[PDB]
RNA sequence: GAACGAGACUCAAAUAUAUUAAAUAGAUAUCUUCAGGAUUAUGGUGCUGAAGCUUAUGUAUAUGUAAGUGGAGCCGUACCUGUUGGUUUGUCCCAUUAUAAGGACACUAGCUUCUUAAAUGGACAAAUUGCGUCUAGCAAUAAUGAGAUUGAGCAAUAACAGGUCUGUGAUGCCCUUAGAUGUCCUGGGCUGCACGCGCGCUACAAUGAAAGUAUCAACGUGUAUUUCCUAGACCGAGAGGUCCGGGUAAACCGCUGAACCACUUUCAUGCUUGGGAUUGUGAACUGAAACUGUUCACGAUGAACUUGGAAUUCCCAGUAAGUGUGAGUCAUUAACUCGCAUUGAUUACGUCCCUGCCCUUUGUACACACCGCCCG
């Protein structure tokens, strides 16, 4: 996003981007059991890690 | 009002009978304080509802 | 092009519910278009505890 | 002091004229309740005065320039009935043509058959709103 | 019922007769205004404007929609 | 700053009545300890005193803070 | 008619609830000839009340 | 609060409290990015103007 | 002192009913000037009976709605009142409205026992802190219904009315109504 | 040792700013157009042509004003008020484009009360003449910012044939889709009105009404293929039009300097300027497009209503009620609801009558449970 938009909407329009990913990740991978996530907004590049129990998946 | 010192409080009350029988007097704000050191109160302000008692248990 | 009608841009319908595309029940107020029935589960988690 | 008329009349109406002209020359249908003011300091009465003066030597002027408003410096959005458009001027009608082409007006209504004109026709209330409970 | 014949008149002919107040009036307002009769409010603003004499009469304070005067006796 | 017109009023005269007990305590006088508030035990005039009362909030299901509107039926 | 009526003690709020709390109203010139009203309204020790009729005693206290 | 909501009328509360601390600085120009992914953890992005 | 509310005094004003002083410390240890005490008077069952008759018919003639939550316009009125009852008889209104509450107030007696198949059993006595309670209200409503529709406006009505309510019947404003309801409770007893 | 429920906890806010502390907010000093107090102190000085005003006017508006005029003024300084702006790590600077650090100096020449919650801080009542029983003298109102700031969020067991398949890519089965219920192509309807019923709004005025004049909010919302908060000019009776500016936000609107309430006038309590229903015409706005209507002003009309039967609601204090404003859906349209501030009473300070809810004791022929069962 090249847009100034202040704290209001940051904190939602990145901050919705982890709930509508939660049944994301429940639902293409439904194979493995997902349990939950981690995101790190770092800068230069973001990393969010994946918790489940059939992890080689 | 309850008139009596209402709900669980002899979670304290009645192990300084002789696990604490001294190490405190009839001072409340004394009893206040060395509570915080005989048991982890994790949240606080539960404190002094079992640290008040003293005035009414040492009286009795 | 030629009977393709309604140029929604004045309206709800249908610029709405980019999630799960609830027309009547849409919810704007930081720009989400999410249905607020959805909404109330949703919000766990994004923050949103109810701290009273 | 007050001994000198203790009444009034113009066309089409007699004035009752006990009250204060602020709010006594209103009387006359045609006028709002702030155009009296708008016309009598106008007219160059004095408007803390109350009807009992203000006689003829003072109602000579405010005759005519309800006759001739536009000549009157008065503006024609600030009178009631301008775009007529039939005929195309700018009227104020006061109290026996207030009515004659009253439904004049909506006889067009019946030649045109627009429901407007049926709703007068029928009898609601006067604007579109809902008929499900107000309909009386 | 005081449905009072009345025109807003302001009326001199009577003002002679208003120098028949104050013997014996203690508690003149626009509103004991009623004690006489022809009974007004706003051409009664006017009718005891002049009767500040300060000399037979005496008021406490001029107020909106609020006038009190009364006699200065002995 | 704030409230509305009485708010104030009801706070600038709490204002000097928190200044002496705040700036006679210092340099001036120690008669002016005791006596400040025998005036103001026999009235206390609410001006020694942080006021708790607020606007409570509103809750749901009505118009007023503590007031729901009803009626429908039972 | 103004005789006089000092109190003694406010009752629970009989009457069924009119809370018409009753008392046992002590007068002036004697101390054991007082006797029961049955009054209406909330009463501290020590109101000095007048009271009209010293003949009704009302005699079902609770 | 209820879905289709056709009876006894109740609603809920969705709090969520941004806070924010400022530190102030009068530096050179690359001392602070030294110190630029500790301590970081999610929730928290802090913005630096250099100016 | 802090006498002279506005114009006159405080002071100078004790009526001793036998016995029924003992009544409330009125002002003559509470020197006011304006009765605008802001909010807590309603905290425990006896707070006004250590609170003066002067307080509480100031915000007493706040009702019907559009009249309600305007105390500064209503002691505004009430104060110029007073100066009315400085034009009858030049009596300060501290000995007029104490001399009317003795008798504004309903004496001894009302009649309610209405949760039974009649109501006619009815109070021994009445509280004197009840008598004063609603004598300042019985004036409120005659207030109103002088000051209603056309005859003669807020300022000068209940004003015209304290010293009148000093003793007993001018006409029905509120004497009657003080009266009517003390024949009916020995009509009933 | 039972365990959950309730308590306990969690939030707002009352509360000690002792401590941490500033784009903002500021108390404070300093400095910025003698700020009238020659009615606190003071000078050149005034009737002697001065200030002022007359004439011609110098960019085919500098207009000083000397001349006309005028009769007395022009000019000095200030403890107090009133100021641009700058002193939140300073007075000069070193340095630096300039600030800070470097020095002297105050050796703090703007600080932490307020704004801002960061963390801690804070109620226990010892004592109450009656051997209330060697156990609850709760008359200690005291004491105290505080008897909780006290309002709220969470909410067990048990279930209902409560509501939703028209919250969804939760969904059984059913159904119909080359003759679509879908998807929609356009318009209408959900707004149709003799009537019943429901929550509301506005009022039925002289505590008011009317035009001015005084002057205080708080909760918050605020544009990015932008269509938002809005400044300041311009053009408009107004609705609204042109041209530029700030605010992605404690920075700009914004001291959010809102509304009754305050004062003065106008109306005298006339179904009248109370009241604005109804209704004609014009002027406009957004939507390509606006009609039993999309809203908004201007003149005009001035309905009922003069306080509302039987009945029936909501509430014990910053509460009711009055009065606003924010937000919700919103291209445009709030009488609605979710908030918020402001004005701020009455009357209890309690009982089981009313209607409900609990606890047992008790009767029962009821157990789709008294809306029962049931007799001729």
């Amino acid at each position: 996003a090249n847009l100034p938009i202040s704290k209001k909407r940051k904190f939602v329009s990145d901050g919705i981007f982890k709930a509508e990913l939660n049944e994301f990740l429940t639902r293409e991978l439904a194979e493995d059991g997902y349990s939950g996530v981690e995101v790190r907004v770092t800068p230069s590049r973001t990393e969010i890690i994946i918790m489940a129990t059939k992890t080689q998946q | 009002m309850g008139r009596v010192r209402t709900k669980t409080v002899k979670k304290a009350a009645k192990v300084i009978i002789e696990k604490y029988y001294t190490r405190l007097t009839l001072d409340f704000h004394t009893n206040k304080r060395i509570c915080e050191e005989v048991a982890i109160i994790p949240t606080k302000p539960l404190r002094n509802k079992i640290a008040g008692y003293v005035t009414h248990l040492m009286g009795r | 092009t030629l009977w393709y009608s309604h140029p929604r841009k004045y309206g709800q319908g249908s610029r709405c519910c980019r999630a799960c595309s609830n027309r009547h029940g849409l919810i704007r107020k930081y720009g989400l278009n999410i249905c607020r029935q959805c909404f109330r589960e949703y919000a766990n988690d994004i923050g949103f505890k109810k701290l009273d | 002091p007050e001994k000198f008329q203790h009444i009034l009349r113009i066309m089409n109406t007699n004035i009752d004229g006990k009250r204060k002209v602020g709010i006594a020359m209103t009387a006359i249908k045609g006028v709002g309740r702030r155009y009296s003011n708008i016309v009598l300091k106008k007219a160059d009465v004095d408007l803390t005065k109350r009807a009992g003066e203000c006689t003829e030597e003072e109602v000579d002027k405010v005759v005519t320039i309800i006759s001739n408003p536009l000549q009157y410096k008065v503006p024609n959005w600030f009178l009631n009935r301008q775009k007529d458009i039939i005929d195309g001027k700018y009227w104020q009608l006061t109290s026996s043509n207030l009515d004659s082409k009253l439904r004049d007006d909506l006889e067009r209504l019946k030649k045109i058959r627009s429901h407007r004109g049926l709703r007068h026709y029928w009898g609601l209330r006067v604007r579109g709103q809902h008929t499900k409970t107000t309909g009386r | 019922r005081d449905k009072l014949n009345n025109q807003v008149l302001f009326d001199k002919a009577t003002y002679e007769k208003l120098y028949k107040e104050v013997p014996a009036y203690k508690l003149i307002t626009p509103s004991v205004v009623s004690e006489r009769l022809k009974i007004r409010g706003s051409l009664a603003k006017r009718a005891l404007i002049e009767l500040r004499e300060k000399g037979l009469i005496k008021q406490v304070v001029q107020h909106h929609s609020q006038v009190i005067y009364t006699r200065a006796t002995k | 700053s704030g409230g509305g017109h009485v708010a104030q009023i009801y706070a600038i005269r709490q204002a000097i009545s928190k200044a002496l007990v705040a700036f006679y305590q210092k340099y001036v006088d120690e008669a002016s300890k005791k006596e400040i508030k025998d005036i103001l035990v026999q009235y206390d005039r609410t001006l020694l005193v942080g006021d708790p009362r607020r606007c409570e909030p509103k809750k749901f299901g009505g118009p007023g803070a503590r007031a729901r509107y009803q009626k429908s039926y039972r | 008619p103004v005789v006089w009526a000092r109190v003694m003690k406010v009752l629970g709020r009989t009457g069924s609830q009119g809370q018409c709390t009753q008392v046992k109203v002590e007068f002036l010139g004697e101390q054991n000839r007082q006797i029961i009203r049955n009054v209406k309204g909330p009463v501290r020790e020590g109101d000095i009340l007048t009271l009209l009729e010293s003949e009704r005693e009302a005699r079902r206290l609770r | 609060k209820t879905p289709c909501g056709e009876g006894s009328k109740t609603w809920d509360r969705f709090q969520m409290r941004i806070h924010k601390r400022i530190i102030d600085l009068h530096s050179p120009s690359e001392i602070v990015k030294k110190i630029t992914s500790i301590n970081i953890e999610p929730g928290v992005e802090v913005e630096v103007t250099i100016a | 002192e802090i006498k002279l509310f506005g114009r006159w005094a405080c002071d100078d004003i004790s009526i001793s009913d036998i016995s029924l002083q003992d009544y409330i410390a009125v002002k003559e240890k509470f020197a006011r000037y304006l009765p605008h005490s802001a909010g807590r008077y309603a905290a425990k069952r006896f707070r006004k009976a250590q609170c003066p008759i002067v307080e509480r018919l100031t915000s007493g003639l706040m009702m019907k709605g559009r009249s309600n939550g305007k105390k500064l316009l209503a002691c505004r009125i009430v104060k110029h009142a007073f100066e009315i009852i400085h034009l009858l008889t030049s009596e300060n209104p501290l000995q007029v409205t104490v001399n009317a509450i003795v008798n504004s107030g309903p004496r001894e007696d009302s009649t309610r026992i209405g949760r039974a198949g009649t109501v006619r059993r009815q109070a021994v006595d009445v509280s004197p802190l009840r008598r004063v309670n609603q004598a300042i209200w019985l004036i409120c409503t005659g207030a109103r219904e002088a000051a209603f529709r056309n005859i003669k406006t807020v300022a000068e009505c209940l004003a015209d009315e304290l010293i009148n309510a000093a003793k007993g019947s001018s006409n029905s404003y509120a004497i009657k109504k003080k009266d009517e309801l003390e024949r009916v409770a020995k009509s009933n007893r």
